[PDB]
Parts: structure tokens; C-alpha cells; sequence
């Protein structure tokens, strides 16, 4: 376990290169980037859920703000999608 | 990164939030569409099967709505539209893994059902809320073929009753039933079949019977279904006999998990008490079909402290509702229906005082649907004062254009108070003597309102104008016999793009003005529904019978009957 108690959780496993020291600590104390890597389905389900909450019910702009995504939409595409979204699917 | 994003995304299940994520970047738009499970299509002429099938390839669940709501007031002639086949045909080849189809006000044929039945293997949920054009033959097919069915729900649908035999076509291996609503059927289903059915389905939580199941047979069904959460009785009348009463009582209290009760057709007051075991845990009760008198209802209701929803005839009366008001501190939604609407002189003593009571007495009343014969601004003012938390308010005064009966004034300040005080009012529906002033009120205050309905109200286009101009959240407006026409509509035409539809029927909208709107607004679909021949056989300036405007991204539809005209 680098950089058999309750260490079989990870099905990437049951000697690590794509993890660090301060990270491994937090996993055993019990990122997502990881939680994945390793397969620990309940921790993947921990983070992915509360993350999905940073999102729940915020504007597209409001999300990419409070994340860090560059809007890569030509206003052409951005307006036509919003039209479909709102006229057909909401 | 793709996989983690897919996992985050599966938690987000709200349409508004799905759309929101589809619009955060080209990549989110792509992950998002591929793992979208459900599509809500509120107006099926708004977009095309094909457009949908390609945006959302892996869809498990489809809900679609057809004719607008004023089809319930028999105001959308047969032929208008609604056709679902095209939807089935398209999804049939594209949506192998489709699990549910919930449809509202659509035309559905035996053909469609056949097709659902043979194309969809994981099929599990069919809800047909007020549909037409299939028969029990249609149902047979589903019973026969859908190995995996969990819900068959036919709320106020209008079926062709070819025979009760459809239900036996369900094979003996079938066990997965969770929910059966067959209240609209008249076809008497085979009782043996139904019984064997209820018995081999351990997961069946909702069973809603038709009138053809007699009170006498109910007890037997419940012994087989002790785990029921929702029951709709069949008939509720019989010769009065305590073997009968007792078998009821026993069977019923054997259902510890019952929360919801309805049905009760021709209910005999002597047989209601059987249901008291239940009463103390009920959250929903629907007594709409029961013409039981007030004291009875009262006797029933003091038993029901946990009651959250109540639908009832006006037989309840004010005395009725004063009790309700002290008894059910948990009431969320009340619907009082009329027992005899084609009589302007009371048969019950249901007045405004009724609704006023409930409103002081139920901290949590938020939905209302109430038919009386008389009303006052004093009452509406108080109502609005007590229930700032109100969210759907539909009043309906039997005799139209009726004024406040104490002062004689129109009800504008009445309804003005509702919309001023119920800052989250998202639905409103109106009656009595009303002048453009109410609309000015709505336009100033109803900022969150989504749905408005109006009949015999208003003075001039100045009214529709205030609504179109004021109501930021408006999604659906629908109007009949009001003095509203061309000025308001054209003045406000782009509002129409931020709205799902406008219904105006028996109003003053001229064919000319329809023509012009259609021109200004390609992306709308301005349908004129009229049955007295072509609208050029008449001077441009003549009112059409009905016009139905709605945004769409699919352009004009192809299935217009012959009394329908796109502009
Ligand atoms: O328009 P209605 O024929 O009245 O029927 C309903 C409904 O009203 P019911 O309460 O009578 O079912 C809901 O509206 P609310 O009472 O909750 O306001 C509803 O579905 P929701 O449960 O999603 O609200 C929906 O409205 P929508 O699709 O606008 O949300 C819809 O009106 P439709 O005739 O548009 O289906
Ligand atoms: C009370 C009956 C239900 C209906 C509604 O609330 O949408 C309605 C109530 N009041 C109305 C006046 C005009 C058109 C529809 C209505």
C-alpha cells in the first residue's frame, strides 16, 4: 500500500501508484478521483451524491461559476438547446 | 471525468436540473443525454418523436400529454388530435429497454397497445389518464403479453367495454402486479380471475376496483391482499346483515398498511363504519362518489387525524367542515364537489363559511378546489389572511358572474387578496362577477402563478393584457366566454413564446387577428378550431369559436382534422 484488515473494499485490489499519502489516510479514516480508481462503491456513492448537490437547482452559468468550466457554446448552440430544453422537455 | 460524471449525474433526476446540466458545456450536454432515463413531454405537438428519440437514446420512461385541459369541459371536438401511435411507432424501434409510458388525454388504440406489448419486453408501467380509443381487446393484449407488468392504471379513461374477459388473459405465471386501477371500466371483470390474480401477486399495493365488484365480495379480496396501501372499493351497497358487516370489518382491519381509500359508489351509510379500523391511519380519502349525508361524513372524519387529502361532495356542509377544521390538523388539500350543479338554489347548506373554517383550522391547507353557490370578499380576504402558504386555489361559484352577496360588489378585491397574500400561489382559477380590475391585481401580484383559468370575467382586452404583461411565471392560460380579443393578444405576442399554450374559446378573437399572429410568429402554432366551415367563408373580423395557441419546435402538425387550421 504505497505512494489485510478492512483493506479489501477496493476491487482494485481484492502497492499503489495513482494515490498519495494524505489521500490514502482519508480513505482508511473510513479524492472521488480515487474512491473511483479503487472501486469502493459506497464512497463513490458518498461523494458523487453530495457533489450532485453543488449542482442541484443552479443555473448553467451558476454551475460553471461554482466549478470551473469554460462555457464552450456558440450562442447559436446555447440558445437552440435552451429552446429545446424548455419547450419540449420541461 | 466521464465515469464519475455519469455517477454524479444519476443522482440528478429533476427535469429542470437535467436541462440545467445539459447546458453547462458541450461535454456535460453529451454525458447527460446518454444517461437520461425519463422524458416529460408536456405537450406532444411541441416536438417530434424523432427529435426526442435522437437526443435521448437510452430512455426508460416516457410521459406525454395530449389535448389541453379544457377537453374535460367537452370543449375540444373529437378528431382534434392527441394521437399517440406515432410516438409508439417511433419508440418501438428505438427504445428496446423502455419500461414506462404514462399518457394524459391522448388517443390510444388497440393497435398501440398491441405494439407496446410486442415491442417492449421490460415493459412495467402503463398509466392512461383520461384517454380514449382502445377497448378491452386492447387490454387483453397487455394482460396476455407483458410478462413483467407492475402497474396498469386507467384513471378516468374512457374505454370501449367489449367484455370483462380481458383480465383472465393474464397468464398464471404472472405475479408482478403492484398497482391496478380499473375504476373506469364498466365491463364486469370475472371475479374468480380477479381473485386468483390478487392472490398470486404478493407485491400488489394499490387496488382500485370497478363498480361491478359488489360490497359482498370485497372482504374476500382483502383477505388475499393484506398488504394493500391503497384501496378503491367496488360497489358499496348491500342488504344490511351483520355477517356481511363483520366480514368487512375483519378483512379491512387485517390491512394494517392501508393509507388511501376511495370508491364507495352508492355507499350505504350502515356499511361505512366497517372502515374505522383504517381511519386512524388514513392520509387520503376520496368520498366523491358517495352521497352519504353530513353527520355520516362527520362520524367518519373524527376518526381520521392523519388525513392529508380530502375529496367529498357538498353534502359535507359547513357543519361538516367546521369539524374537519378542528379534527385534521394535517390537512394539505381539500376538494369539495357539487352534488347538484344544475340547480341555482341550495340543496345542501354549503356556504363560504365552510372554506373560511377550514382555512383558520388547518395550518397546512395549501390546495383547494371548492364549489359553492355564494361568496364574499370578506371570506376571500380572511382565507387569504389565514393561508399565506396557499399554492393552488380554484373557486367555482355555481351561478356565473355572481357578486359578493352581502355588498353586491364584484369579487375583485376578494381574489386580489388571495394573489397579494399567497406569494407562492402557482395555480388559480376564478369565478363570480369580476371586472378588469382583478386582472390588474393578478398582473401586479401573481408572480409565481403558472396556471390560470377564467370564464365569464373581465371587461376588455385590458384584462388579458394585465395578465400577459404581469405574470412572470405564467405557463398555461385558458379562457372562455370573456370579452378579450385581438388587442391584448397581438400587444403581447412574444409572451406566448414563454408559455406552454393559450385556450380562448367563445371569446372575441377574430380570424384576421389569428392570421396575423401566425405570420408574426412562425415558431408558435396558432390553431383555429371551428366547426362552421372555412374561416374565409366569413369576414376576417368575425370571432373564431376557439383558438389554441402553443410554442413548438416541430412546426405545424400533420394530423389536423378538417375543422382545424394552422396559420
Ligand atoms: O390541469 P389539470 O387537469 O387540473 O391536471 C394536472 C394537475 O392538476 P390535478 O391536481 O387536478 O391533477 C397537476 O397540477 P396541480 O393540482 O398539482 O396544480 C398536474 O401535474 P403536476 O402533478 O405535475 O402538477 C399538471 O400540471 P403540469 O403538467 O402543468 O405540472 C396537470 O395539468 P395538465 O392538464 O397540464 O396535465
Ligand atoms: C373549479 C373547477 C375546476 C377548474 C379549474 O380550477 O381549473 C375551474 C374552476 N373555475 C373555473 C372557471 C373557468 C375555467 C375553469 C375553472
Amino acid at each position: 500500500l504505497k505512494s489485510e484488515a478492512v483493506a479489501l473494499e477496493s476491487q482494485t485490489i481484492a502497492p499503489l501508484p495513482n494515490v498519495t499519502s494524505k489521500i490514502l489516510a482519508k480513505v482508511i479514516e473510513y479524492l472521488i478521483l480515487a474512491a473511483n480508481y479503487l472501486n469502493i462503491k459506497n464512497l463513490l456513492d458518498l461523494t458523487c451524491q453530495t457533489v450532485a448537490d453543488m449542482i442541484k437547482g443552479k443555473t448553467p452559468e451558476e454551475i460553471r461559476t461554482t466549478f470551473n468550466i469554460k462555457n464552450d457554446f456558440t450562442p447559436e448552440e446555447e440558445e437552440e438547446v435552451r429552446r429545446e430544453n424548455q419547450w419540449a422537455f420541461e | 471525468p466521464e465515469e464519475v460524471l455519469e455517477h454524479v449525474f444519476s443522482f440528478i433526476q429533476l427535469d429542470k436540473d437535467r436541462n440545467s446540466v445539459s447546458l453547462v458545456c458541450k461535454s456535460w450536454y453529451e454525458i447527460e443525454r446518454w444517461c437520461r432515463r425519463k422524458v416529460f413531454i408536456g405537450n406532444c405537438y411541441a416536438v417530434s418523436p424523432a427529435t426526442v428519440i435522437r437526443r435521448f437514446p437510452k430512455v426508460r420512461s416516457v410521459e406525454l400529454k395530449g389535448k389541453p385541459h379544457f377537453a374535460d369541459f367537452n370543449l375540444v371536438p373529437d378528431g382534434w388530435g392527441g394521437y399517440v401511435y406515432p410516438w409508439i411507432e417511433a419508440m418501438s424501434s428505438s427504445y428496446t429497454w423502455l419500461e414506462e409510458i404514462r399518457l394524459k388525454r391522448m388517443v390510444v388504440t388497440d393497435d398501440c397497445l398491441e405494439l407496446i406489448a410486442k415491442s417492449f419486453k421490460n415493459f412495467k408501467v402503463l398509466v392512461l389518464s383520461s384517454c380514449e380509443g382502445f377497448s378491452t381487446d386492447g387490454l387483453a393484449a397487455i394482460a396476455a403479453t407483458c410478462r413483467n407488468l407492475k402497474e396498469l392504471d386507467l384513471r378516468e379513461s374512457d374505454v370501449d367495454d367489449v367484455s370483462g374477459h380481458w383480465l383472465s388473459h393474464f397468464p398464471d405465471t404472472y405475479t408482478s402486479l403492484v398497482s391496478l386501477n380499473i375504476s373506469c371500466l364498466a365491463s364486469e371483470v370475472s371475479f374468480s380471475a380477479l381473485e386468483r390474480l390478487v392472490t398470486r401477486c404478493p407485491n400488489l399495493k394499490s387496488l382500485k376496483l370497478n363498480r361491478a365488484v359488489p360490497l359482498e365480495k370485497l372482504a374476500t379480496l382483502l383477505q388475499r391482499a393484506p398488504q394493500l396501501e391503497e384501496l378503491g372499493t367496488g360497489g358499496y351497497t348491500a342488504e344490511v346483515r351483520p355477517d356481511v358487516y363483520s366480514g368487512l370489518s375483519v378483512a379491512l382491519s387485517g390491512c394494517k398498511e392501508l393509507r388511501c381509500l376511495s370508491g364507495f359508489w352508492d355507499a350505504v351509510p350502515a356499511y361505512l363504519p366497517a372502515v374505522y379500523s383504517v381511519c386512524s391511519r388514513l392520509t387520503t380519502l376520496n368520498l366523491s362518489y358517495a352521497t352519504v349525508q353530513s353527520y355520516d361524513l362527520v362520524k367518519l372524519l373524527c376518526q381520521c387525524p392523519k388525513l392529508q387529502r380530502l375529496w367529498v361532495l357538498d353534502y359535507i356542509e359547513d357543519a361538516g367542515l367546521e369539524v374537519l377544521a378542528s379534527t385534521c390538523k394535517d390537512l394539505r388539500e381539500l376538494r369539495v364537489f357539487p352534488s347538484e350543479p344544475f340547480v341555482m338554489e341550495p340543496n345542501v347548506a354549503l356556504t363560504e363559511q365552510g372554506l373560511v373554517s377550514v382555512s383558520m383550522g388547518c395550518p397546512k391547507l395549501e390546495s383547494v378546489l371548492y364549489f359553492c353557490r355564494q361568496m364574499t370578499n370578506a371570506a376571500l380576504i380572511t382565507i387569504a389572511r389565514n393561508r399565506p402558504n396557499m399554492t393552488r386555489f380554484r373557486l367555482c361559484i355555481i351561478e356565473p358572474k355572481a357578486p359578493d352577496y352581502l355588498t353586491l360588489e364584484p369579487l375583485d378585491i376578494g381574489f386580489g387578496a388571495i394573489v397579494e397574500h399567497c406569494k407562492d400561489l402557482r395555480r388559480l382559477s376564478l369565478s363570480g362577477l369580476l371586472t378588469d380590475k382583478v386582472f390588474e391585481y393578478i398582473g401586479t401580484y401573481a408572480k409565481k402563478m403558472e396556471m390560470l383559468s377564467v370564464a365569464f370575467a373581465g371587461d376588455s382586452d385590458l384584462g388579458m393584457h394585465h395578465v400577459l404583461s404581469g405574470c412572470d411565471s405564467l405557463r398555461k392560460l385558458e379562457i372562455r366566454d370573456c370579452p378579450f380579443g385581438d388587442k391584448a393578444l397581438l400587444a403581447n405576442a412574444s409572451k406566448l413564446e414563454t408559455m406552454r399554450s393559450l385556450w380562448m374559446s367563445s371569446c372575441s378573437v377574430s380570424f384576421g387577428a389569428c392570421k396575423l399572429l401566425g405570420q408574426k410568429m412562425p415558431k408558435l402554432n396558432v390553431e383555429v378550431i371551428d366547426e362552421r366551415g372555412a374561416p374565409d367563408s366569413r369576414p376576417e373580423s368575425c370571432p373564431v369559436e376557439r383558438v389554441f395557441i402553443y410554442r413548438t419546435v416541430a412546426g405545424p402538425r400533420f394530423d389536423m382534422p378538417g375543422f382545424v387550421w394552422n396559420m
